[PDB]
């Protein structure tokens, strides 16, 4: 409706007898390949990304948001959980951080 | 009839004006339907499997 | 013999510019683009995604989280499918 | 026999995704109409003139 593209922004500029959009639109661009998995299966529990999704280069799993590569660390702070890893097909086994396991081992 | 396309003659431009306006009929629809159809520029396949 | 009696009065169809069947490849490519790559293909260059993510995406969208379609995709497709073979005998049913 | 468009088969697997690692801020126009010429005709002067 407003461009070609992720819609951003729009500045109008009078013409004779009619109106030009110039329309301000997010393409993306330089995509790369990466291995994907519905969720992570971590202690007998099924992971989901909360706003993002698990991609995987290779060799390590990460969860990033979907319009830019920005891959993180799989957490319990950006998953949720649902389930056992039952249900779920094509779940992967991988490890999810939590930030209260370091501060209580020490 | 060759006089009555003479006496036709006489009434000016309304022949033109119907064909103008039928022309950009024609043409209207062919672009309804680039503008409903041809909205990608490349020419996706589905794979084998 | 009403085509013949327009035709010799003047009266004259032209063709479209596209035929059916390059419609038809609009359309085939529409359904590949939206099936092979989500609605990223409509905003720039056919990003590819898993059919079950992309469609675990557009419960995202309405507000349901995606454990619901991951742990309920069998069902789900085959209500698809009942779905589009109700469409058909639908269609093919009905005059009007 | 007019092209419909380039053939890109997109590589489609059931464990695969394509992620963008950037982006380009693309500015379109689009040109609409809004008025037109605003007309009044005399239909006394045109048809009969004095
Ligand atoms: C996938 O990404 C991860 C993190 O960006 C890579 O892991 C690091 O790789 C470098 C180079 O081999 C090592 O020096 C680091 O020690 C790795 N980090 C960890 C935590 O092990 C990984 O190599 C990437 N895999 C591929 C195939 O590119
Ligand atoms: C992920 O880990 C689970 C268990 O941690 C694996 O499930 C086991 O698979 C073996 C081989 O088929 C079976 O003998 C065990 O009985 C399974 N255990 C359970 C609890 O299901 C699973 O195979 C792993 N997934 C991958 C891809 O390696
Ligand atoms: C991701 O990998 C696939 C292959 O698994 C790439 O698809 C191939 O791309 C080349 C170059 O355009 C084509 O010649 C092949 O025919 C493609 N294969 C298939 C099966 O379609 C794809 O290009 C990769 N994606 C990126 C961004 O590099
Ligand atoms: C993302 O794309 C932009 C351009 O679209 C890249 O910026 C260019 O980078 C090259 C090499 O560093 C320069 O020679 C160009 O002059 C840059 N162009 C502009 C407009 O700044 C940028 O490097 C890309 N980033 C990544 C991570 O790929
Ligand atoms: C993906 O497809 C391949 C072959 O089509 C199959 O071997 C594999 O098990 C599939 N994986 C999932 C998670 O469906």
């Amino acid at each position: 409706f407003c461009g070609k593209g992720y819609h951003l922004m729009s500045f109008p500029q009078s013409a004779p007898h009619g109106v030009v959009f110039l329309h301000v639109t997010y393409v993306p661009a330089q995509e790369k390949n990466f291995t994907t998995a519905p969720a992570i299966c971590h202690d007998g529990k099924a992971h989901f990304p909360r706003e993002g999704v698990f991609v995987s280069n290779g060799t390590h799993w990460f969860v990033t948001q979907r319009n830019f590569y920005e891959p993180q660390i799989i957490t319990t702070d950006n998953t949720f959980v649902s389930g056992n890893c039952d249900v779920v097909i094509g779940i992967v086994n991988n490890t999810v951080y939590d930030p209260l396991q370091p501060e209580l081992d020490s | 009839s060759t006089e009555c396309s003479n006496l036709l003659l006489q009434y000016g431009s309304f022949c033109t004006q119907l064909k103008r306006a039928l022309t950009g009929i024609a043409v209207e629809q062919d672009k309804n339907t680039q503008e409903v159809f041809a909205q990608v520029k490349q020419i996706y396949k589905t794979p084998p499997i | 013999d009403l085509i013949c009696a327009q035709k010799f009065n003047g009266l004259t169809v032209l063709p479209p510019l596209l035929t059916d069947e390059m419609i038809a490849q609009y359309t085939s490519a529409l359904l590949a683009g939206t099936i092979t790559s989500g609605w990223t293909f409509g905003a720039g260059p056919a990003l590819q995604i898993p059919f079950p993510m992309q469609m675990a995406y557009r419960f995202n969208g309405i507000g349901v989280t995606q454990n619901v379609l991951y742990e309920n995709q069998k069902l789900i497709a085959n209500q698809f499918n009942s779905a589009i073979g109700k469409i058909q005998d639908s269609l093919s049913s009905t005059p009007s | 026999t007019m092209s419909l468009g380039a053939e890109n088969s997109v590589a489609y697997s059931n464990n695969s995704i394509a992620i963008p690692t950037n982006f380009t801020i693309s500015v379109t126009t689009e040109i609409l109409p809004v008025s037109m010429t605003k007309t009044s005709v005399d239909c006394t002067m045109y048809i009969c003139g004095d």
